[PDB]
């Protein structure tokens, strides 16, 4: 699919510590490349993959200054929404934002987004046209009126159509070996006798990137799709992903079942079979 | 609204006894974000790394807790999660056949 | 690079 650059902000009020904690994570596609955490030593934007480490100190300085000011805004924001909702000062609350841009075939913005949630429920979002906002409730209508008077949607649109895709294109270049060269899955099938009339076959896909993948089981042509248990794709720990898909088959037959693997790192769909 | 965590425990590579590997406990789908995730070796807490707090497109949070380990035949690994939605901590045992 | 996000709630 199209490449993307996205940031994820979580602000949490911490009345037990007298402040609020602000964390930001940045992603290119499925790769976390930066983080900020103001409970960490010397809060700052920090690298989390090798290829962003080639940015010079002014890049880090600007990202740190900018996110520190955002954390400030979100600390007051938690204060303000607590008032909108008539909530007490003793409890902890959550303000989240996600925003990002997808890259079109011309190097321009394909589509982008900016959305907020308060205590895990949608609060306000920039609409698809990047010129208007949708407020979830009467509280977010207050925020909406402030952002409209400040012409915040134009600021969003400009960022998404400009800095966001331009930064994306630069990151895609610096991290080409991982962001633009897919790593195919390493695949194997295991067999577990599970009952007198059933054997469990598990098809593994390990160490792949990007995270999108298709694993399916098929006996001589038709796709098995009532109950083949498939785990949620999960991180490997090294920036790659893993997944498996399992189904129960009669002991007469394991050889007759085929696991099919679709991933961008494979020139052609892969088939795997018995155990 | 509070959403309970979903928990997967697994090795980075297929486990073989005596060969160094990485133990992962992937915790996802939860809200609020305060949570306590421990990898346990024979019931005792391991030193482990925890990823930076992130969240999915449905706003639910996820974290990866991981450490290096070398699986053998006797040692038992699990990951234990505490969260406001859980009356008792959620314990998921590591099974090399995941 | 991050956006300028400082307009009050």
């Amino acid at each position: 699919g199209p490449h993307s650059l996205s940031y994820f902000y979580t602000a949490v009020s911490r009345p037990d510590r007298g402040d609020s904690r602000f964390i930001a994570v940045g992603y290119v596609d499925d790769t976390q490349f930066v983080r900020f955490d103001n409970y960490a030593p010397n809060p700052r934007m920090e690298p989390r993959v090798p290829w962003i480490q080639q940015e010079g100190q002014e890049y880090w300085d600007r990202e740190t200054r900018n996110v520190k000011e955002t954390a400030q805004t979100y600390g007051v924001g938690l204060n303000t929404l607590r008032g909108y909702y008539n909530q007490s000062e003793a409890g902890s609350h959550t303000l989240q934002s996600m925003y990002g841009c997808y890259l079109g075939p011309d190097g321009l913005l394909l589509h982008g987004y900016r959305q907020d949630a308060y205590d895990g429920a949608d609060y306000i979002a920039l609409n698809e046209d990047l010129r208007s906002w949708t407020a979830a409730d009467m509280a977010a209508q207050i925020t909406k009126r402030k952002w409209e008077a400040a012409d915040e949607a134009e600021r969003a649109r400009s960022y998404l159509q400009g800095l966001c895709v331009e930064s994306l294109r630069r990151y895609l270049e610096m991290g080409k070996d991982t962001l633009q060269r897919a790593e195919p899955p390493k695949t194997h099938v295991t067999r577990h006798p599970s009952s007198d009339l059933g054997v469990t076959l598990r098809c593994w896909a390990l160490g792949f990137y990007p995270k999108e993948i298709s694993l399916t089981w098929q006996r001589e042509g038709q796709d098995q799709s009532q109950d083949m248990e498939l785990v949620e794709t999960r991180p490997s720990g090294d920036g790659t992903f893993q997944k498996w898909a399992a189904l129960v088959v009669p002991p007469g037959e394991e050889q007759s079942y085929t696991c099919h693997v679709q991933h961008e790192g494979l020139q052609e769909p892969l088939t795997l079979r018995w155990d | 609204v509070a959403r309970p965590p979903k928990v997967q425990v697994y090795s980075r590579h297929p486990a073989e006894n005596g060969k160094p590997n990485y133990l992962n406990c992937y915790v996802s789908g939860f809200h609020p974000p305060q949570i306590e995730i421990d990898l346990l070796k024979n019931g005792e807490k391991m030193n482990a790394e925890q990823s930076d707090l992130s969240f999915s497109k449905d706003w639910s949070f996820y974290l990866l807790v991981h450490t290096e380990f070398t699986p053998n035949a006797v040692d038992q690994y699990s990951c234990r999660v505490k969260h406001v939605t859980l009356d008792k901590p959620k314990i998921v045992k590591w099974d090399r056949d995941h | 690079m991050t956006a300028h996000i400082t307009v009050p709630y």
